């Protein structure tokens, strides 16, 4: 038994367009885990982005991408959002879900999307 | 006397009996959780406890019955947390209720953590460590964290990835606990009251044969009380460290003769601490002793605390002065009495066991902590006073449920209950 | 690990002092700094603390009045009392914890008066 995180919504989009990133989640109780969005972007090293608490009630973003980004999560679809506003050339980058806090990552990542603007 | 607090699931953050808590395994992590205080120092989290699990132990599935239940989907919608808060709430009243119940709760309440560890030095006070605080957020969660770390005695959370494994926990550092070596530590626990125990073993049964043969299912309230046990000695450092019992026989009262942890003979009261042998019930007893030694010696010597200013550090002399029963001298220095240790000793390890609360509150449970496994079962609906109630359980004398325990009775009320399968 | 305190008030009620703690090696990384007061015949008290990552705390009845200050580079805890009242007439320690462990070092002392 294990867990699967596939995320969706990727590539290209123009500055400063809109774009949603998804992501399924199984093999576990998604309801009882914080998740984070990670990116990476070339030469430079893996950035958190966002995450969110079990229940939704506590947000929290990097101040690099705080005015334009919601994060969001259904329980009952066991599906992570991530909502992308105002899109930058700095936001062009590899997208991961994964488990945890920004301070308590955890191990279990998803495949990964990419996103360009 | 205890005050039982009532709310709904999504009632307001008031940050009064609601608050955002991040509890001690989670210290500086980020992870709030929205708890609700229902007695001082006593929260319930309904959120499911994963610190130490994988993600998908939850997840365990495959003719066979298995001692350990799984569910993953347990308190996975607000209205189940809302449920597990209520169904919280009413085993509490049921506590409440008698006399014996109510004074648990008061020496839980009252029985607040020493301020710091072992590693801190004698000379201080200090309540930045996670058995002495956890963190509120004082800020709108929409806003940037801010948070203050508050007093706490008690955070009861849903199940682990096993349901009906119900666990009492302290926290451990550099393989040390603070609840095991006389300061107390905020204590934990792992609960799930509608999925049962189930037992056979008791006295009636011992002549019995094999299809003449009776079955019970447990009280929650007692269960929790059993729970709370565990929590008092958490409170109070005397919580019996790693020690398994071996029985060098099966006695009359056993059903199985395999090692069991002392702490729990201990809590269950009963003819169950007859199996320890004087020689380790008597270093039991040396060790909490020196521990309490350990303790005084820090009061009569601790100058400052160094986390939060505003603590009064001679009001807080006084409280464990109180809590532990320390004598005090002109000197104003404090020191044990041996007389007046026996009586808070025999209190704390003897007054408060599974086994004279069953009596006491008129409710069934097992001959001994010796005792098979059976597969548990599910209370269908704790909440419907027509099944169980605050003042009786499931032994209802309106529904005739009162005699032999009837109302707990596999084979008389099998409408409050269904098999687990 | 060393401490020297500096900053002695003869000052009328309402004046300002600025404390100044001198440390024998670095101070970014230490468990503890604090600023403690003692009235004569009296028992010490916390009046300020500074944690490892920076996160302060102030006794209720000096806040909005006192704030902790740090210059690493001097390796040096300053103490800015603003509005002082009589009531804040004691001798200043600045005390220093390493670890969780460490006992505090404290510094000699400096005084405060306040007519
Ligand atoms: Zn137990």
């Amino acid at each position: 038994s294990q867990v699967q995180l596939v995320e969706s919504g990727g590539g290209l989009v123009q500055p400063g367009g809109s774009l949603r990133l998804s992501c399924a989640a199984s093999g576990f109780p998604f309801h009882a885990y914080y998740m984070s969005w990670v990116r990476q972007a070339p030469g430079k090293g893996l950035e958190w982005v966002s995450h969110i608490g079990n229940g939704g009630i506590i947000t929290r973003y990097a101040d690099s991408v705080k005015g334009r980004f919601t994060i969001s999560r259904d329980n009952a679809k066991n599906t992570l959002y991530l909502q992308m506003t105002n899109l930058k050339p700095e936001d062009t980058a590899l997208y991961y879900c994964t488990l945890g806090t920004r301070d308590d990552l955890g191990p279990e990542r998803g495949q990964g999307t990419q996103v360009t603007v | 006397p205890v005050t039982i607090n009532n709310f709904n699931y999504n009632d307001p953050i008031d940050n009064n009996n609601i608050i955002m808590m991040e509890p001690p395994f989670a210290r500086g992590t980020g992870r709030y959780y929205k708890a609700f205080k229902i007695t001082d120092r006593i929260w319930i989290i309904p959120e499911r406890y994963t610190f130490g699990y994988k993600p998908e132990d939850f997840n365990k599935s495959s003719n066979r019955d298995v001692c350990e239940y799984y569910d993953p989907d347990y308190l996975n919608t607000n209205d189940k947390k809302n449920i597990f808060l209520q169904t919280m709430i009413k085993l509490f009243n049921r506590i409440k209720s008698k006399p014996l119940g109510e004074k648990l709760l008061e020496m839980i309440i009252n029985g607040i953590p020493y301020l710091g560890d072992r590693r801190v030095p004698l000379e201080e006070f200090n309540t930045n460590i996670a058995s002495v605080t956890v963190n509120k957020l004082i800020s709108n969660p929409g806003e940037v964290e801010r948070k203050k770390g508050i007093f706490a005695n008690l955070i009861i959370f849903g199940p682990g990835p096993v349901l009906n494994e119900n666990e009492t926990i302290d926290i451990g550092i550099q393989n040390h606990f603070a609840s095991r070596e006389g300061f107390g530590g905020i204590m934990q626990m792992k609960f799930c009251p509608e999925y049962v125990s189930v037992f056979n073993n008791v006295q009636e049964n011992k002549g019995a044969s094999i299809f003449n043969r009776r079955g019970y299912f447990s009280d929650p309230a007692l269960i929790l009380m059993h729970e709370l046990i565990h929590v008092l000695h958490g409170l109070y450092g005397i919580k019996v460290d790693d020690l398994p019992i071996v029985p060098n026989e099966k006695k009359f009262f056993m059903q199985s003769t395999d090692a069991i942890q002392a702490e729990e003979l201990y809590t269950f009261g009963g003819q169950d601490p007859s199996i320890i042998t004087p020689s380790t019930d008597k270093s039991i007893y040396d060790k909490v002793l020196q521990n309490f030694r350990g303790i005084v010696d820090r009061l009569n010597k601790v100058l400052v605390c160094i986390s939060d200013p505003n603590i009064n550090i001679n009001i807080y002399k006084n409280k464990f002065k109180d809590k532990y029963k320390f004598v005090e001298d002109s000197e104003g220095k404090y020191s044990i009495d041996v007389e007046s240790f026996d009586k808070l000793y025999k209190s704390l390890m003897f007054g408060f066991t599974e086994t004279n609360i069953a009596e006491n509150y008129k409710i069934k449970t097992r001959a001994s902590y010796f005792s098979d496994s059976l597969p548990p079962v599910k209370i269908k609906n704790l909440l419907d006073n027509e099944i169980y109630t605050i003042e009786e359980g499931f032994n209802i004398s309106d529904k005739d449920m009162e005699k032999e325990y009837r109302g707990q009775n596999k084979a008389i009320n099998k409408q409050a209950y269904e098999e687990i399968s | 690990v060393q401490l020297v305190e500096s900053g002695g008030g003869l000052v009328q009620s309402g004046g300002s002092l600025r404390l100044s703690c001198a440390a024998s090696g670095s101070i970014d990384s230490l468990y503890h700094m604090g600023w403690y007061r003692q009235a004569p015949g009296k028992e010490r008290e916390l009046v300020a603390r500074v944690q490892d990552g920076g996160s302060t705390a102030y006794k209720d009845s000096v806040k909005g009045r006192f704030t902790i200050s740090r210059d690493f580079s001097r390796s040096t805890m300053y103490l800015q009392m603003n509005s002082l009242k009589p009531e804040d007439t004691a001798i200043y320690y600045c005390a220093a914890k390493s670890t969780i462990s460490t006992p505090l070092s404290w510094g000699q002392g400096t005084q405060v008066t306040v007519s």
